[PDB]
């Protein structure tokens, strides 16, 4: 890794080794010996080997990962039954509080929705099993019956009439009530609201409101899915709208007194869209494409953000335009397909090249553009970064005050955002290229493919699961989410279980390049709680105060489920629990003189059982230690 | 530290003394003198002219042969013997287009230990112009390795458990056997 | 992508005066040059920036990418000569033909790879036949007086002549004299085509034409052929010769057959040249290169073509006191001892390199290969040239003999070059190492299981892969549906035979497959 190991101290001085010049320090010639220009050489000498690295990087072909662009949805409410139309432009950029430090992120509204002013229609009332069988004509303003029957019967149902259904927004139904004799809590009522839609029924969610349903009189904001649409419902024409009653739940309260229905209005405050951290650039030509093949293209924004439609080039066929296909390599294409690269990271679109091969004839991967046909590319996306992930949504300028629209909402957290990966990165991700290749086969390498399905995740290792009864076995892979210290000290748990995205997204990009045939299984390790109790005796001139102190935390040091361990690092998926190397631990606290004895009991993070008193442990290969509150003793002649 | 000194008795192509004017080159002290200034600065320009051999792993010094194991993952871990790296780096980015392999576990236990091994397993390729035919490959999975070695010392066993576990592909069990 | 940059002016070197130092005053006219002509920096430092086409060739072997290598194009030689007197070696091996030189280029210069040898060829038997009408063991129907009767005067398909060849050898021109009376209506002798043959131990072998007066007699013609390979002949009777057969196809439409062919009075037969096949190829003596620098890591070119890949195509020779000492070529260098003398060489470039020099820990100037002192002269006595696309020589091209050593005259070539293939350039293997490094080679998903048999057999039309389902052995085998490709006439309807694939297509299939299959995944092929 060095070539040289010299510097301007490191002057030789053999001129007496060939003359006869004999003053270490002469006024003059000594001056003429000292050459720094020596050392400014070596010093970029020895830079020489990273430099061929870097060039010799771009022969293998690899190249910088593009940076993706966070998502978010938004909801522009309107606290109005009106407004037909889109509300809010495409565009209108909100971000968060443009402090001097840190720059804020802003966004961009990405798409567009149009929303029905629809007015309730029919009001029915039904039970499980039993039809409607009601006036379901006067009861939108007259004829009152007591709702669900008073009574949590599993299944029962309401249909509501809704006049030109609108087949994506947020339903907010008015059925003004009397309530009286009982008030059930609005915290988890004991039903469930879903929608008709060209598949069938699927939840609908709800938000704010401040009535807990039958408690009150007021609304109901649900929150209509896709593919809604219309059906026949007596003399309107109403999307159907369903509404599931459940029994008491396990104590979840209910009435027997229910209000009945007084009238009906609906409000349809508002519509659902996404956006996307990332700007947009519309009809951008590339330039005239020449018959030769090989051809490289430039852009005039940099930062391209990926994208299965990365960019969506078209060439001028005689039918308007052509399409072409992304491909990540050209090794793949066809003497007649249609593919691009791209070198997103700096906005370079390259066609298909052309090899000679040993017969010394030509072999075209990748047709080429007709020549003198016009070049245009569809769109791109730049922008993206590790900012882009909003936290609580809490964007504090999303537009709490507007004169149009009563407010925009963005409650959900934004996910994605991946930044480009930096040239110092790309050099730790050379072999992984090169050695796996992609299409991941041994056990190395879903050691590896998982951390770049997702690099988020604390740490993944990958072992072999239990045989199955066909001889095989499925592969399984473990993951540990990013920890934080929640809790006063330890962990608080059930953050080391994934939230079914990491479950599903690792597997996702694995099963594609996966063993074709062969089951695969994800989840985390097996888990078990261990809780140290000793007795050490301090020295007579020590705080035992502190020593009681520094003890527990120094013990617990040692069990850390991310960080433990004598390395300091994650634990090694199978190192036994012992007290020995515990005994390690105690012996190096402050202020202990002798320590008595040590205890140690297996347990579980669902309750607070305690095992029974032993020694040695047997931890499960896969499986982790979990590190629990503990006492010691500390009985000594303290200060 | 590397030691990567100056080097006594090695020549430069490019002497101070060729690049002097002439009616210089007449004087006795400046000829010597300044030809004593190339000493310091020789073996500069010999890693300069010689610098693709010090890529290439088979010539290259032992200290970059770990450093080039790394550009295309060699697994060098381990190996504190010279000769046994050279040939493991030169071929690592054989191995990897065609790891998980038949020769591919073969070639990598080969390359470990010197000698070809025998290996059984379960599977095989045939053709049956017959429609709906079957695939008589083996019912259950398994693998085999058996290694010829000369002298067994017993230790080759676990080498041998250590390096089929990354050669198999995770898909199927394994038993090592050593002579 | 994101280089580093290491230039650093020539002009800010000398920057550095440092006028602290006492007792030095000193302007442009001051011996202060060495300052000055230290300023190989400059060039030491531009130096550094540059990654040449050297290197990229050590990250291509790094990687396991072969560079593609020349060849060189193979033609027809055919000799000529007037004087068949006798049989000896008239061809030492590697006799060089080469093209005729003019205004354009360097004549291209080809070689000969086995030798040639004339023989004086005479006759043996001549007997009358027709079609069915077998020798039965006679040998004198023209050797005495009278005449042979060509294929009984009238002829038809599967009919034949019977000659002798005295002493036939594989590579000769053969000149045969057929001399008939003419009789009724003269053709010409294009319009019969009467195929010649030589019966080989193999079986009969056809022959050319290369003369007017052959085969259609109307007048007494000198029939010339170059012999087509060894033969031993049927030999019924009295006359080991060898063969020609004389055999007459159907009387085609416009080609057509007449009755009552001349009867031959007299013949001769007579050798006229040799042909033989050449390979492009050329040897070049004394070479002189330059004088060695003696320092490590030389490198000399030589202004000539690729070198051909035979036995050791460069001798270097050094100067020193006790005379010539010359170089071994060797493959790489990998061990080699100072005390050895060892070079390197490029086969598709002129390129030759010397013993390169490494310090590693220590310095210690570990050195792999010899190094000529300083002032040696070094020569290439041998150097053999020869690849490469300009070998590709038009039909009928090469005309002059080198050296003139035989007896022959003429020389000539009868068909055109096979036509070789330029060794591939650095810049243009630059150009393969996104491609061919990473064109799957594992067949790991099921897409590429597909995609890859495609590879194997292009003319397939269809083919999937689907898994071997569950309750099945072969630990979740595989299994891949071929449809060969097949017109369905025009009639609308196919037969199933057609369906069923070739049982070469299905091997050829599987044992492509058969290698990048992974580990422990049973594979059958055929059709649903």
């Amino acid at each position: 890794q060095q070539f040289v190991d010299d510097a301007k101290r490191y002057i030789q001085q053999r001129a007496p080794e060939w003359t006869d010049h004999n003053v270490s320090d002469p006024g003059v010639t000594l001056v003429e010996t000292v050459a720094h220009m020596a050392d400014q050489i070596v010093y970029r000498l020895n830079r020489v080997p990273d430099k061929n690295h870097l060039a010799f990087l771009d022969l293998v072909g690899i190249t910088l990962f593009p940076p993706s662009a966070a998502r978010t949805d938004v909801t522009f409410w309107l606290s109005a039954p009106q407004e037909d139309a889109i509300l809010v432009p495409v565009g209108t950029e909100v971000a968060t509080l443009r402090t001097e430090r840190d720059e804020a992120v802003v966004f961009a509204t990405e798409q567009d929705l149009r929303i029905v002013p629809c007015t309730m229609g029919r009001l029915v009332t039904q039970v499980s099993g039993e039809a409607v069988s009601d006036r379901t004509t006067d009861l939108a303003e007259s004829k009152d019956v007591l709702c669900f029957a008073e009574a949590p019967n599993p299944g029962d149902c309401m249909l509501i009439g809704l006049s030109a259904a609108v087949p994506d927004c947020a339903l907010a139904l008015e059925l003004d009530s009397r309530v009286d004799g009982v008030g059930v809590d609005p915290r988890q009522p004991p039903l469930v609201w879903e929608a008709w839609t060209e598949d069938g029924w699927q939840s609908c969610e709800v938000d704010r409101d401040g009535t807990g349903g039958l408690n009150r009189p007021g609304d109901v904001v649900l929150h209509i899915p896709g593919g809604h649409v219309l059906s026949r419902n007596g003399g309107h024409e109403a999307g159907w709208i369903r509404c599931r009653v459940t029994e008491p739940l396990s104590g979840q309260p209910f009435y027997t007194t229910s209000p009945t229905i007084r009238s009906a209005e609906a409000y349809t405050i508002g519509g659902t869209t996404g956006s996307i951290h990332a700007e947009t650039v519309l009809d951008e030509p590339l330039g005239e494409s020449t018959g030769l093949p090989g051809q490289r293209l430039r852009l005039e924004h940099a930062p391209v953000v990926a994208g299965e439609p990365s960019v969506l080039l078209q060439t001028a066929a005689d039918d308007g335009w052509q399409d072409w296909q992304v491909v990540p390599h050209f090794s793949g294409s066809h003497p007649d397909d249609h593919h691009i690269t791209v070198d997103a990271t700096t906005g370079e679109i390259a066609f298909g090249p052309a090899v000679r091969e040993a017969d010394g004839t030509l072999r075209q991967y990748g047709a080429v553009p007709p020549k003198g046909a016009v070049i245009r590319a569809r769109r791109y996306r730049t922008g993206g970064g590790r900012a882009g992930n909003v936290a609580r949504g809490a964007v504090q300028v999303l537009r709490t005050s507007i004169p149009y629209v009563s407010e925009v909402v963005n409650r959900e957290a934004a996910l994605g955002g991946v930044d480009g990966e930096t040239i110092e990165e790309a050099k730790l991700r050379a072999p992984i290229t090169l050695r796996a290749q992609e299409r991941a086969v041994t056990l190395r390498d879903y050691e590896e493919l998982a951390r770049r399905a997702a690099p988020e995740t604390a740490r993944i290792t990958c072992l072999e699961g239990a045989e199955n009864e066909y001889g095989a076995h499925a592969v399984r892979v473990l993951v540990v989410p990013q920890a934080v210290p929640d809790p006063g000290g330890r962990l608080r748990f059930e953050q080391l279980v994934p939230g079914d995205a990491l479950l599903n997204r690792i597997t996702r990009h694995l099963d594609e390049r996966r063993l074709i045939g062969t089951r695969l299984a994800v989840g985390p390790p097996y888990y078990q709680g261990v809780t140290v109790v000793a007795t050490v005796h301090a020295f007579r001139d020590v705080d035992a105060d502190r020593v009681r102190r520094q003890t527990h935390d120094a013990l617990y040091r040692h069990l850390d489920p991310l960080t433990g361990g004598s390395d300091g690092k994650g634990w090694p998926f199978g190192r036994p629990v012992q007290t020995g190397e515990l005994f390690a631990v105690l012996q190096r606290v402050p202020g202990v003189e002798l320590v008595d004895e040590v205890v140690l009991h297996p347990a579980d993070p669902l309750t607070g059982k305690r095992g029974d008193p032993t020694n040695r442990i047997d931890l499960d290969a896969p499986a982790l230690v979990f590190s629990y509150d503990h006492r010691v003793r500390v009985i000594g002649d303290s200060a | 530290a590397s030691q990567r000194g100056s080097v006594d008795g090695l020549g430069s192509s490019l002497p101070i003394a060729s690049m002097l004017p002439a009616v210089f080159a007449d004087d006795d002290l400046a000829l010597r003198f300044v030809a004593g200034l190339d000493d310091v600065l020789a073996p500069i320009l010999n890693v300069l002219d010689c610098l693709d051999t010090y890529f290439d792993p088979a010539l290259t010094p032992a200290d970059f042969a770990q450093w080039l194991g790394t550009w295309v993952g060699a697994e060098t871990d381990g190996t504190e013997a010279e000769p046994m790296l050279r040939a493991a780096v030169a071929a690592a980015a054989r191995l990897h287009r065609v790891r998980g392999t038949l020769q591919g576990l073969s070639e990598t236990v080969r390359l470990a230990f010197g000698v070809a091994p025998e290996i059984t397993e379960s599977g095989g390729a045939t053709w049956n112009a017959r429609p709906l035919g079957p695939f008589p490959g083996r019912p259950r999975p398994q693998l085999h390795v058996a290694l010829r070695l000369p002298e067994p010392r017993p230790v080759d066993v676990h080498r041998l458990d250590a390096l089929v576990a990354a050669a198999r592909p995770a898909h199927m069990p394994y038993t090592v056997e050593v002579t």
